[PDB]
Parts: C-alpha cells; sequence; structure tokens
C-alpha cells in the first residue's frame, strides 16, 4: 500500500554485508547473517538468517523510540 | 578627450572613460571598468584575447585554403587530447612568466602588456590602437565562425561563396 | 641542533627560520633571496610529498587498488590534461600572492592562514617542516625501491621484516 | 559592524562597507564599484536566489516522489504550451515587479526587493542574511543539476544515492576520467 520503508537502516545493512571485500578486508565472512547472505542452520534447525526491513519494522522502530523519549 | 569618435552616435561617453588610453571609444554601458585598477587589469585581457584571436582566425583559415579541411574537421587530422595535454604543458611556464613578469618568485615590474619585443621599433600609439582595433575584428570574426558553424554546418569559406552568388537568400 | 657533530654552522643559516640544522654544505641559499625562495619551495615539496606518501602508500594499503607504478588502467593524457586545467588557477594563485594583476596583497604565499583551529606557531611550523622532510626522504625510497626491487613497497616492507639480515640494501 | 571576508587575510574593497546583508568582502572582478548598478545587482541577486530556490525544491522534489526527472520533462509535456501559458501569467506579475506598483507612474511606491508580505513581522537585518545565503547556496545548486545533468545524465537524487552506494565509483573523479 502505502509504502513506509526504513531506508537508512536497509543501507547499513547492505554495507555491513559488503565489509569483507574492502572495509575489514583480512576479515573473510560477515559479523553475522543478519546483514545478509546464507542461512546458517545447524541440523534442520536456523540458527541465523537475514533479518529484513520493511513498513513493519518501521511503524515498531518509531514506537520504540517514542516510548523511550 | 576623443579625438577618434564614439560607439554610437550622439552617445556620452563613460565618466571612468577620458581618452586616455588606446582605442578607447567610450563604450562600457554596463560599467565593469569603474574601478580603475580593474580597468587596468581589463586592458592586459583585451590585448591579450586581441593577439590571441588573431593567431585563431588565422589559423581556422589558412589551413582550409590549402586544402586540410575546416577547422571543425581538425579532430580527425590530430589526436585531439594529446596535443592539448602538450599545450597545457607548455602554457604552464610561459604564462606563469608573462604573469609575473620575469622568473623570479618576487615578480618583475616589466611592462606585461607590452614586453619590449620590438627590433623594428615599430611601437607608437597608432600601433596600439591598431593592435586592438585589428583585435576586435577577430574576435567579431571568432564569434562569427562558431555561430555560422551552428546555424549551418559548412565551411567557414563555403560561406562566403554562399552570399557572394546568394546576396538576397544568404541569413 | 647541527645534523652532525660539530660542522661549523654556514653563514648565511643563523637559526631565525624553522627546521635549520645548519646544512646547506654547497651554499645554495648564500644570498638572502635566494634562501627566501628555497624557504618556500622546501615547505611546498614537503607537503607535496606528505600527500604523495600517504597517497601511494593509502592506495596498496587501506584501498587495495595495487602498487603504484602501475598506470596501464587509465588514460594519462586525459588526466593530465583535466589536472592541469584544474591545476592551473590554484598555482597560478598561490604563486601569485592573491587574484589581482599587480597581485601581491592579502596573505603570507607559503602561511596563508587556512587554519580553522588556530594552531600555527614555530613549533608546528618546525614539526611541518620534519615530517616534510622525512616524506621526502620516503618518496625517493619509493622511487628507487620501485626500479631495484621491481615490487611493490608494502611487498618490500614484507620482505625486510620476514627476513631482515637476508633481504636488505644488498638484495 | 564586524563581518567575515570570503578568503582568510584578503582585504575588502573600499565602496563594500558591510551595509547591506551577506556583505563578505567579495568583489573582485569590481562590478559593483558604482552605487547604483550596486542597487540593481542587490535586487538581482535576492531575485536569482529565490529562482534559484523554488527551482532546486522543484527539481529535487517530484523525482522523490517518482513523478519525473527534471531535466527529461519536455518529452511528456510540451515546452511550447507550457513557456506561452507561463509568459502570460507572469508577465502582468513581472510587470508589477519591476514597476514598483500598479500605477503608470508608480505611484504606490513599493519596495522591489522586500515588499511587505509578511504576515509574521519576521523581517530583521538578520533574515535579510539568512535568504541571501540560502540563496546563494541554491544558485550553486543549480549549477551542481545541470552540469551533474550533462556529465551524468541521472537525475539528481539518483545521483546522490549512487554516490551513497558506491562512494568511489560514483564521484566527480571517475565520472571525467570517462569519455562522458
Ligand atoms: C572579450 C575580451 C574583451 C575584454 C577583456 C575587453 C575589455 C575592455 N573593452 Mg573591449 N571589446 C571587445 C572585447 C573585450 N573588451 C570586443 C570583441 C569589441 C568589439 C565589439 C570590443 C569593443 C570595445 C569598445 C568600443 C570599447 C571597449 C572598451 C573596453 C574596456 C572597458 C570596457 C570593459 O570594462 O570591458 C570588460 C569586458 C569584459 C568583462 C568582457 C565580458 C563580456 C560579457 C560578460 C559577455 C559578452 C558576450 C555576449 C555574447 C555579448 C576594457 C579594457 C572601451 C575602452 O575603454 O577601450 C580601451 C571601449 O570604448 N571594447
Ligand atoms: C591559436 C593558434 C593555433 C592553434 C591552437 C592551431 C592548432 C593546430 N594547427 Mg594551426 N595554424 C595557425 C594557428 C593555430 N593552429 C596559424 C597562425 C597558421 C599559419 C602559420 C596555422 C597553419 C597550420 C597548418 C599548415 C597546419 C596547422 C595544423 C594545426 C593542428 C595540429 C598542429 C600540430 O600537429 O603540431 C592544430 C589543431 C595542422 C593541421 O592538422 O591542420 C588541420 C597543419 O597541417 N596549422
Ligand atoms: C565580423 C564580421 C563578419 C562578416 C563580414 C560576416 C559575414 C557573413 N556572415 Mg557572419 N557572423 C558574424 C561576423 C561576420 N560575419 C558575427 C559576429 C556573428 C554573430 C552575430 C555572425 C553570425 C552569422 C550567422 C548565423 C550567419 C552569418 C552569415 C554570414 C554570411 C552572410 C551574411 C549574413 O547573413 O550575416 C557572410 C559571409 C550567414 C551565412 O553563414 O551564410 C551562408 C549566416 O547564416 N553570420
Ligand atoms: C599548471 C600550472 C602550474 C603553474 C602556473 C605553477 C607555478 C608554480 N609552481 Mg607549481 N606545480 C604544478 C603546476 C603549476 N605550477 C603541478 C602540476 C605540480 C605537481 C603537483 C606543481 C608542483 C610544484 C612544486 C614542487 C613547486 C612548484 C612551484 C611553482 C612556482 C615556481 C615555478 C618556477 O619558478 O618555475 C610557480 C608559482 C615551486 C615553488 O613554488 O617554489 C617557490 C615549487 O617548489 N610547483
Ligand atoms: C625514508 C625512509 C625509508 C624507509 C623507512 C625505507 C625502508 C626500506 N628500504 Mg628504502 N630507500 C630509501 C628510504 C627508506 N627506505 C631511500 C631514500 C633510498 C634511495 C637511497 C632507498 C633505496 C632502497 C633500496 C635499493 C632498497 C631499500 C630497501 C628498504 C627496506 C629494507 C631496509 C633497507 O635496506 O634500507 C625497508 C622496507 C630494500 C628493500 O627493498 O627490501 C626488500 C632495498 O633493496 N631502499
Ligand atoms: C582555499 C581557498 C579558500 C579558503 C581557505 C576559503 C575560506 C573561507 N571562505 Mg571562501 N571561497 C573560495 C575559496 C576559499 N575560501 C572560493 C574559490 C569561492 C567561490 C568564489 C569562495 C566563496 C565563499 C563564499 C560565498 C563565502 C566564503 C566564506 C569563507 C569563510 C568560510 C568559513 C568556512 O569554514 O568554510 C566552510 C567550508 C572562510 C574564510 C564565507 C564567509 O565569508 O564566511 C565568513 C562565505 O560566505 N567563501
Ligand atoms: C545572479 C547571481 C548573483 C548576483 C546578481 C550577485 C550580486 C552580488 N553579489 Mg553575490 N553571490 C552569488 C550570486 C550573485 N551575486 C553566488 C552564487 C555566491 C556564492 C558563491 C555569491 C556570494 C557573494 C558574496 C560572498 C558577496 C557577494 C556580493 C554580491 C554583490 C557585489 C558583487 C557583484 O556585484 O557581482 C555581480 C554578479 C554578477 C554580475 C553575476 C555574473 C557572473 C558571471 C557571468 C560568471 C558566473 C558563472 C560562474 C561559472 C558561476 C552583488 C549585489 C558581495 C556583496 O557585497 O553582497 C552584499 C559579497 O560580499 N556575492
Ligand atoms: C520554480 C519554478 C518551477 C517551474 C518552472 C516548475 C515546472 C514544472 N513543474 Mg514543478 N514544482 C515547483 C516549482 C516549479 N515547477 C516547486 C517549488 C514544487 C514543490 C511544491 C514543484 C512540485 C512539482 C510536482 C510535484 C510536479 C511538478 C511538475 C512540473 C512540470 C509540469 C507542470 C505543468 O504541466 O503545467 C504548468 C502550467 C502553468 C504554470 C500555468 C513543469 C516543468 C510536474 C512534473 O512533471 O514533475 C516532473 C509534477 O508532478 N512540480
Ligand atoms: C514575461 C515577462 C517578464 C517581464 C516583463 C520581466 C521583467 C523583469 N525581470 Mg523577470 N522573469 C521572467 C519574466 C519577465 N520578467 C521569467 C519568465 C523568469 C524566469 C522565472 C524571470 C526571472 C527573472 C530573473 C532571475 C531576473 C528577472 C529580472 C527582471 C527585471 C529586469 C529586466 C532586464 O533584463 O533589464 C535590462 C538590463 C525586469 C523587471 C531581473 C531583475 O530583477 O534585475 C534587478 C532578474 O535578475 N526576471
Ligand atoms: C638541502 C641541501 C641539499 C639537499 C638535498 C636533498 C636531500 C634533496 C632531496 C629532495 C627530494 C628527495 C625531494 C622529494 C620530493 C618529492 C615530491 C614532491 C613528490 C611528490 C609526489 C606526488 C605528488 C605523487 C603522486 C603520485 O604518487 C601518487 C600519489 C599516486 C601515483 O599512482 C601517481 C603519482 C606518482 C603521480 C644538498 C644539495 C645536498 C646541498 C645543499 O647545500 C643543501
Amino acid at each position: 500500500a502505502i509504502q513506509l520503508q526504513p531506508v537508512f537502516a536497509q543501507w547499513i545493512q547492505n554495507t555491513h554485508y559488503l565489509a569483507p571485500t574492502l572495509t575489514a578486508f583480512n576479515l573473510v565472512s560477515p559479523t553475522t547473517p543478519v546483514w545478509g547472505g546464507d542461512v546458517v542452520s545447524i541440523s534442520g534447525k536456523v540458527a541465523m538468517m537475514p533479518i529484513k526491513l520493511g513498513t513493519a519494522d518501521f511503524l515498531v522502530h518509531h514506537i520504540h523510540a517514542f516510548t523511550i523519549h | 578627450g576623443h579625438k577618434d569618435g564614439v560607439w554610437f552616435p550622439g552617445a556620452t561617453p563613460p565618466a571612468h572613460l577620458t581618452g586616455e588610453y588606446p582605442a578607447d571609444r567610450g563604450f562600457d554601458p554596463l560599467s565593469l571598468a569603474a574601478d580603475p585598477t580593474v580597468y587596468a587589469r581589463m586592458r592586459v585581457s583585451e590585448v591579450f584575447h586581441a593577439r590571441l584571436s588573431m593567431l585563431a582566425i588565422v589559423g581556422a583559415i589558412v589551413p582550409e585554403v590549402l586544402g586540410k579541411g575546416a577547422w571543425f574537421e581538425a579532430g580527425n587530422s590530430v589526436d585531439g587530447i594529446k596535443l592539448g595535454f602538450i599545450a597545457m604543458a607548455i602554457a604552464a611556464p610561459t604564462e606563469y612568466w608573462r604573469g609575473n613578469g620575469g622568473f623570479n618568485w618576487d615578480k618583475g615590474a616589466a611592462d606585461r602588456s607590452y614586453p619590449g619585443f620590438d627590433p623594428l621599433k615599430l611601437t607608437t600609439d597608432y600601433t596600439k590602437a591598431a593592435e586592438i582595433k585589428n583585435g576586435r575584428l577577430a574576435m567579431a570574426g571568432l564569434l562569427g565562425l562558431t555561430f555560422q558553424y551552428l546555424a549551418t554546418g559548412e565551411s567557414p569559406l563555403a560561406n562566403l561563396a554562399a552570399h557572394l552568388a546568394n546576396p538576397v537568400g544568404a541569413n | 641542533l647541527l645534523w652532525i657533530p660539530n660542522a661549523t654552522p654556514p653563514a648565511h643559516l643563523t637559526g631565525e627560520f624553522p627546521g635549520d640544522r645548519g646544512f646547506d654544505p654547497l651554499g645554495l641559499s648564500k644570498d638572502p633571496k635566494v634562501f627566501a625562495r628555497m624557504r618556500i619551495s622546501e615547505v611546498f615539496h614537503g607537503r607535496l610529498a606528505m600527500l604523495g606518501i600517504v597517497g601511494c602508500v593509502g592506495q596498496e594499503w587501506l584501498f587495495n587498488k595495487g602498487a603504484w607504478f602501475d598506470y596501464s588502467d587509465f588514460d594519462l593524457p586525459r588526466l593530465g590534461l583535466i589536472a592541469l586545467q584544474v591545476i592551473a588557477p590554484l598555482e597560478y594563485w598561490r604563486g601569485n600572492g592573491g587574484f589581482s594583476w599587480n597581485g601581491n596583497d592579502g596573505p603570507d604565499r607559503s602561511y596563508p592562514g587556512f587554519d580553522p583551529l588556530g594552531l600555527t606557531t614555530e613549533d608546528t611550523k618546525l614539526r611541518e617542516i620534519k615530517n616534510g622532510r622525512l616524506a621526502m626522504s620516503a618518496m625517493l625510497g619509493l622511487e628507487v625501491q620501485s626500479h631495484i626491487t621491481g615490487k611493490s613497497p608494502l611487498t618490500n616492507l614484507g620482505d625486510h621484516l620476514s627476513s631482515p639480515f637476508t633481504a636488505n640494501i644488498l638484495t | 559592524k564586524y563581518r567575515g571576508l570570503w578568503f582568510p587575510n584578503i582585504t575588502p574593497p573600499a565602496y563594500l562597507t558591510g551595509e547591506f546583508p551577506a556583505d563578505r568582502g567579495f568583489d573582485p572582478a569590481g562590478l559593483a564599484a558604482d552605487p547604483k548598478v550596486y542597487e540593481r545587482m542587490r535586487i538581482a541577486e535576492v531575485f536569482n536566489g529565490r529562482l534559484a530556490m523554488l527551482a532546486i525544491v522543484g527539481c529535487v522534489y517530484p523525482e522523490l516522489l517518482g513523478n519525473g526527472v527534471w531535466f527529461e520533462v519536455w518529452n511528456k509535456v510540451d515546452f511550447y504550451r507550457f513557456a506561452l501559458i507561463s509568459l502570460q501569467v507572469v508577465a502582468p506579475l513581472e510587470y508589477w515587479r519591476g514597476n514598483g506598483g500598479f500605477g503608470w507612474d508608480g505611484e504606490e511606491k513599493y519596495d522591489r526587493s522586500y515588499p511587505g508580505f509578511d504576515p509574521c513581522n519576521l523581517t530583521t537585518e538578520y533574515t535579510k542574511a539568512a535568504e541571501i545565503k540560502n540563496g546563494r547556496l541554491a544558485m550553486i545548486g543549480m549549477f551542481g543539476l545541470e552540469v551533474q545533468s550533462h556529465v551524468t545524465a541521472q537525475g539528481p537524487v539518483a545521483n546522490l544515492i549512487e554516490h551513497l552506494r558506491h562512494p568511489l565509483a560514483a564521484n566527480i573523479g571517475a565520472n571525467l576520467a570517462h569519455p562522458w
């Protein structure tokens, strides 16, 4: 519908996912799957997988900023 | 103080222009030369723009006369980037020396417009006023050559060859 | 403060200007005005060298672009033409002292006063000179190393760090 | 009347005293040495600035809304109709601005730079300087937009987003190193 995308956090996520190629060159893999990439799964169960942000993530985040203020 | 006249029939010269420097015809409607220190600079720039234009309008025609294409086809006949680099690399010392009036760090106090290269001793007021006069033509000419090429698209000498055989129906 | 134990300070250099350690064996700055220009040129060679050394190590180390002597990637006349067009008014205005035709106005042509934080003193001048001399030395090193070892300067540092007594100046 | 200067240790022109808002001693080409031209220049500077401020918001905001890019608008919109209708609308307004009023002799003598269209009484010799400085910033911006239009051939929000995503592969260096 009317989209409210969290574009700054998406930008930050992308940068953290690409970090091992320029800005943290001597690192092999990124710090966590959260930033992007493949699902880590031990046996069948998911250990970690990318967490994507959209309108729902935008509204909850601004609710958080409200209640802390 | 204008013996040689003014740019418009009955025009008044501006207050900063008092017929003292060569080829003054009392023309400054936008008052760009009101400040004298600026007008001193302006004078050198006009003469230089003039001397550069005269070598250029020659260089746009005299190659064409000897069958080498027009000035807009010179990009085919030379490596455009490369010559531009050597021109900028040779202009760098010589333009600096022109501006500095010499080779030493603390300026030279030579006349940087009229340096002294004259083995024939022709340096007179008439010739100073003829440098600028022939210059203002060549600038106007070069302004033509560009605008003629944008409106037409044939050679400069072809536009002349048109106009003698087409007085009415040139424009 | 002297460059070797008690080499008598040559009399052109007394010890007012920062960076004097009584060198000048060839007596190149025996005259005060040529000393003045040499001072400008020392600081300027310094500042460029410091940008250059940061340039060459930073491109190979921090930005993983490769060795600094590889130029096959880009077209050199194009960069030269661009660079010269950009650098020309900035290097004219620096030499000039400002923007006027007679221009020796405004700021100093070595220390023009671009300090927001207000940190300019004699001591910091000395620090600038000393870091500049080190960077000049480094830049000469980079060139000579490039032509003797034939490989990248970080690779040279790698070879000295791995085995210093085997990999050094007597390669 | 202390005021800052546009370049560290320079000396200001003698005709720029600080008497007017946003004077920073900047006239090297001597284009305001005569006082009557300096009067018109002053009106022109504020008016070019006001129009650049409108322009740069007009150029950026419909591209943000996905309504198109500012320099590609003329393949969906007819230019000549737009420009005819605009000059019809603008003409009596510009007339009155230059005139000083509605009368043939000026009559109702209004300030043609600072008329009173201010319901909040916010006008000071400070807000004047803020208006000038915001305007100068916008003029530099609209210069940027036009040159960027030619060099990169993408819109300005796209140009920003490209610089943010690939700061090394989308900057003036890389874009001018290539034929463009
Ligand atoms: C003082 C004195 C004497 C002396 C002396 C001495 C020791 C003088 C030594 C001079 C010395 C050693 C001067 C170095 C300068 C280096 C510079 C400016 C280099 C900049 C280099 C730059 C700006 C680099 C740019 C680039 O690298 C970048 C960033 C990436 C590359 O991809 C591309 C290039 C290469 C373009 C005498 C003669 C002994 C006796 C006398 O009596 C007194």
